[PDB]
């Protein structure tokens, strides 16, 4: 109901933690679980690749379509990139009924 | 036909043709199955008229919106037809359940 594409099996959840690392453990046994770690995070990068399928428009119809377009008018910055303090923002919610075709 | 004081004279012309094309891609508004007249007659023995092709866009009262589309039927392949040719056409239905013709 919120859009997209329903799934049966969709993409897995990829679940991902630091694996713990005890700080130096009691010179004596002690029964209880160690509750004394080493702080640490991890950082890295992760790539997603998807092939998407498409349908190609063979709209036989005379007169121009509704495109999508950036307002050809001068901003004092562009849609779409990021402000004069490195902050990326996305000024219109695109979505993807524009051209047409008969029913 | 050439009306010439008010007597009709009405002469075959070997050399005109008609343009008789088939949309099997469906890239026109489908107006068939709206129950509009103009099909073959029941009975063999008369002569029919053939209708008048028109198709209807979106609208906002009486008039047209954005997306209203303009077909030009000009725009398709015909196949010219002089005295003489003729326009043959197959076509095979999908798999559609049976009619069920019994109470």
């Amino acid at each position: 109901l919120m859009g997209g594409f329903g799934l049966k099996h969709p993409p897995p959840q990829i679940l991902i933690k630091n694996t713990p690392v005890p700080a130096d453990p009691p010179t004596t046994f002690n029964q209880s679980k160690l509750n004394s770690f080493i702080t640490q995070y991890s950082t890295g990068q992760v790539s997603v690749e998807i092939e998407w399928e498409l349908q190609k428009e063979n709209s036989k119809r005379w007169n121009p379509e509704i495109q999508y377009t950036s307002n050809y008018y001068k901003s004092t910055s562009v849609d779409f990139a990021v402000n004069t303090e490195g902050v990326y923002s996305e000024p219109r919610p695109i979505g993807t009924r524009y051209l047409t075709r008969n029913l | 036909v050439t009306q010439n004081e008010g007597t009709k004279t009405i002469a075959n012309n070997l050399t005109s043709t008609i343009q008789v094309f088939t949309d099997s891609e469906y890239q026109l508004p489908y107006v068939l199955g709206s129950a509009h007249q103009g099909c073959l007659p029941p009975f063999p023995a008369d002569v029919f008229m053939i209708p008048q092709y028109g198709y209807l866009t979106l609208n906002n009262g009486s008039q047209a919106v954005g997306r209203s589309s303009f077909y030009c039927l000009e725009y398709f392949p015909s196949q010219m037809l002089r005295t003489g040719n003729n326009f043959q056409f197959t076509y095979t239905f999908e798999d559609v359940p049976f009619h069920s013709s019994y109470a």
